[PDB]
RNA sequence: AUAAUAAUAAUAUGGUAAUAGAACAUUUAAUGAUAAUAUAUAUUAGUUAUUAAUUAAUAUAUGUAUUAAUUAAAUAGAGAA
RNA sequence: AAGUAAUUAAUAUUAGUAAAACAAUAAGUUAUAAAUAAAUAGAAUAAUAUAUAUAUAUAAAAAAAUAUAUAUUU
RNA sequence: AAGUAACUUAAGGAUAAGAAAUCAACAGAGAUAUUAUGAGUAUUGGUGAGAGAAAAUAAUAAAGGUCUAAUAAGUAUUAU
């Protein structure tokens, strides 16, 4: 015969739902849970309803404010970029600075990198690897693990637009026939970020003409 | 100082005889992998790959009339006191016996649910592997690949009669009477039978429609677990097979 | 080469037929009335004296540039200079940074 | 196997053919399966009730 | 590349039943991206920590016999080994000393 | 190292509201032999630690079980208004 | 004649998959770091908290809390 | 609750919308519509109850751009 009349879930996959209101012995009764005559009885009090106690919720005074400019960053740690080369997964040659396109591509930050990603420390100690590093930022202490190794790190300023065509240059060629070209910062704090030698910016490290072109105006 | 003394290599590669069609002569081996045709059989998940394949194909069409969806007046029928009777408001109520009904379906009831890819392509191969174990899973091919023995002269390498449309001397017709002989043969008269064709094999399903109660031809892209599972013996294209376990190999 | 022109994307293929390469249009505003007028300019009318709208709005027009910057054929398109909008790397060249990014 | 399964009149399934090594391991095979359901039409298999006695 | 290899190159022990492979004998494969499949579990609330053991081929009992001898430290009631799907259950969070263990062979 | 049943010992096995576990009847869908020597239904008399099913006798239909069984769906069970 | 349906969120158990998953064109969601109102801060400089990470504070510390390191990542 | 019910009027096979004084952000995109995602997120609220986008990314979708106006003033705006 068939398997398609003997087929069973597997032991622990399934239950019997519990029944209301359908005799005596099956234990939901009469009452079917409910208890006895109250407004749970034929209602529902309001679920976050606390009789007249200032609702908690209000009690605890308003805190924060949600920073809209921010721009969360994903956290590549640099255990994780070893835990890749041991395991001959980081595929890279001679060069080819690991960027954020090879980054999500080989796999190591994956899902969704909508802002940046931040390179951090977590492995420091067994990160051994001269290759070049290039990412929206890196702790001090990585970039310090980094160039103990013989490598190089250069945080790299990448707008949403900018980020995402860095990531997936070839979509842009296959819509318009024309990757876009990569923003400069107009925001204060983004230029002074990368305005700073500790932080391995790019405008500094590359010897950027933002950066000369701003020194002139001061001047002038 | 011998750590896993009982490790081994599982084996790769089950032989699947190729053969011509009308007669299931074989032709040549093929060895297709050993994860399509010869998975261990596991139940749980073929049960999870049915149950979501017949839910899905539910119609739902269950529109009992509820208290608004039925259609008297909303007046009271009796004053709330001095009727010498039990109260009643419209009488669109369950309680009574031309009233609308309590917690009543609607239109399209969704009885959608989902499954991961993953393990629908596991129960995919796994009903297949079923199928081959049992002795039910009749590959039919030879046109691509290099033959042993070389093909008949009156079958042919496809899963599909010649002839079929056309009809000249009597209202019979070749391809039926080459299909009732073929049943005759392999003692599958009434047999439910499953052709998994590659492309619209036409004739043939011309040929089936008298035993269209038991006998489905279904496309490479539109078999379905069920469909694998409830056929007695299932008549596949070599290039069909081929496609499916490319479907539902597990990615690298 | 017929062929390859007719491969060329719609909006740019109409745009072509209908303000064709031959007639050397104006870089500046004109009259209405003109054969050389620029789609992409507001020309004014003779009589009336009132800037017309251009006949590409401005959206078309860079639509328009953009499809010619793709397939190579800009300078057969009529002059975009007077019309303020530049496009990709001439106007990453051209620009002036704002007096906010260099002087805050 | 197919000049076996020529002359036999019966089929041997795929698996099988794949399993079975030797000859001799095939007709071990056919002995205990096919014959006794040959000698005997009432000891055969029958589909609808797989586990019959 | 091709998803059925022709009949020349294919060996007759790469087939089924060739090698013996059911009788007292398993493998353990690894995942696509290439690691063991033995895993922390944190059941019941966080409250129950179990360590699985995925991916097993053939008899799961020789396998989990075979463990309990290299690993004599775990006690020997606490070795689940659930037969439906083939997987085995440790108590603890022995995931590591699993790895070590299998790594020499799969 | 598992299960099924059976052993010996001990401990427990009242119960409203309520929590948890496990079963059965009914109806539909998937798979599905069988046959008026049968099935379905009813009464009675039995048997099975027994809501149930089954034996027999009998009446009635029906040349026949969506039948046993596994799932999955329930408009799935009424002395309480 | 009466605990039901749709859209959510959470917990359990099982199954697949697994430092990935889902989905596969992309895009996204969840986890992969803890935080902090928030900012550009981020987990051993010689090993178990007597290390380090962030928050208060601060020259750096100590001090609260939480978190992180003991062949192979969770 | 909710611009919902209800009442009125009028038009067509549909109608509505539709070719940017739109978004955005120093990069850019290119009518409108519907859906998913963004996202219950920004925003908002006797800061209670509650209400809640857009960009962008995809689906759907058609030939989808195109002169008809001598270019638009009691209009832009403003105050209320």
């Amino acid at each position: 015969v068939s398997i398609l009349g003997q087929l069973k879930p597997s032991d622990g996959s399934t239950k019997s739902f519990k029944r209301l209101g359908r005799g005596p012995s099956s234990g939901l009764g009469k009452t079917s849970g409910r208890g006895q005559k109250g407004q749970k009885a034929r209602g529902k009090v309001k679920s976050w309803f606390e009789g007249g106690q200032t609702p908690i919720y209000k009690l605890f005074p308003k805190i924060g404010f949600t920073n809209v400019g921010a721009k969360p960053l994903k956290e590549l740690n640099l255990k994780r970029i070893q835990w890749f080369h041991d395991k001959n997964r980081l595929h890279l040659q001679p060069g080819e600075v690991l960027d954020m396109n090879k980054m999500r591509k080989l796999g190591l930050v994956t899902g969704p990198i909508k802002y940046g990603v931040k390179i951090l420390a977590s492995g420091k100690f067994h990160y051994n690897l001269p290759i070049a590093l290039e990412a929206s930022r890196a702790s001090a202490k990585a970039i310090a693990a980094i160039e103990k190794a013989g490598g190089k790190f250069t945080a790299r300023y990448y707008t949403p637009l900018g980020l995402r065509a860095h990531l997936n240059p070839q979509w842009f060629l296959e819509k318009r026939g024309r990757v876009p070209l990569q923003a400069r910062p107009t925001k204060r704090r983004d230029i002074d970020f990368y305005s700073k030698e500790e932080k391995r910016g790019y405008l500094v490290m590359e010897k950027d003409k933002l950066l000369q072109d701003i020194k002139e105006a001061q001047n002038k | 100082l011998n750590p896993l003394p009982n490790a081994a290599i599982p084996p790769k590669y089950a032989l699947v005889t190729v053969r011509s069609f009308p007669s299931l002569e074989p032709l040549t081996f093929v060895p297709v992998p050993t994860s399509t045709v010869a998975a261990p059989l596991r139940r749980d998940i073929l049960w999870r790959a049915v149950v979501y394949e017949n839910d899905n194909r539910r119609v739902g069409a269950s529109n009992p009339p509820g208290r608004s969806e039925n259609g008297f007046s909303r007046r009271k029928l009796m004053p709330q006191k001095g009727s010498g009777r039990a109260r009643v408001g419209d009488a669109n109520s369950p309680t009574r016996h031309n009233g609308g009904r309590a917690l009543a379906r609607t239109a399209p009831n969704d009885y959608t649910t989902e499954l991961p890819s993953k393990v629908y392509s596991m129960a995919f191969n796994n009903a297949l592997s079923h199928q081959y174990k049992s002795g039910k899973l009749f590959v039919i091919g030879g046109e691509k690949v290099d033959l042993i023995s070389p093909t008949p002269e009156l079958d042919l390498n496809r899963l599909d009669l010649v002839n079929t449309n056309t009809v000249e001397g009597k209202e019979i017709f070749e391809g039926e009477v080459i299909f009732r002989k073929f049943l005759e043969e392999f003692q599958l008269k009434g047999k439910r039978l499953l052709f998994i064709t590659d492309k619209t094999r036409e004739g043939l399903i011309k040929s089936s429609d008298p035993y269209k109660q038991k006998v489905d031809v279904i496309q490479k892209e539109l078999v379905e677990v069920n469909d694998i599972l409830r056929a007695q013996a299932v008549f596949i294209e070599l290039e069909a097979l081929e496609y499916l376990a490319m479907a539902h190999q597990k990615e690298i | 080469y017929k062929q390859y022109f007719d491969s060329l994307p719609l909006k740019l293929k109409s745009f072509f037929q209908r303000y064709p390469p031959s007639i050397k249009y104006s870089p500046v505003s004109t009259s209405t009335k003109a054969i050389n007028a620029n789609p992409f300019l507001p020309n004014k009318h003779p009589v009336t004296q009132r800037f017309h709208d251009p006949k590409y709005s401005l959206r078309r027009m860079s639509d328009v540039y953009k499809l010619a910057l793709r397939y190579g054929v800009e300078e057969f398109l009529p002059p975009i200079e007077n019309t303020k909008k530049l496009f990709f790397e001439e106007k990453y060249n051209k620009k002036t940074l704002m007096k906010g990014v260099l002087l805050p | 196997t197919k000049f076996l399964q020529s002359k036999s009149g019966y089929l041997i399934p795929d698996y099988e053919l794949t399993t079975l090594s030797t000859p001799l391991q095939f007709k071990r095979y056919i002995k205990e399966k096919i014959l006794p359901s040959a000698n005997d039409p009432k000891l055969a298999y029958k589909e609808a009730e797989p586990n019959a006695i | 590349a091709p998803i059925f290899p022709k009949l020349e190159d294919v060996k007759m022990h790469e087939l089924i039943g060739n090698n013996n492979f059911g009788k007292k004998t398993y493998y353990v494969e690894r995942s696509r991206t290439g690691n063991l499949p033995v895993y922390s579990a944190y059941k019941n609330g966080g409250n129950k920590i179990i360590t699985e053991i995925r991916k097993i081929e053939g008899d799961v009992i020789q396998l989990r016999n075979d463990l309990q001898e290299q690993l004599p430290f775990i006690p020997k009631k606490s070795w689940s080994v659930v037969m439906q799907s083939k997987k085995i259950i440790i108590k603890g969070n022995a995931v590591e000393a699993v790895k070590r263990v299998l790594t020499k062979k799969f």
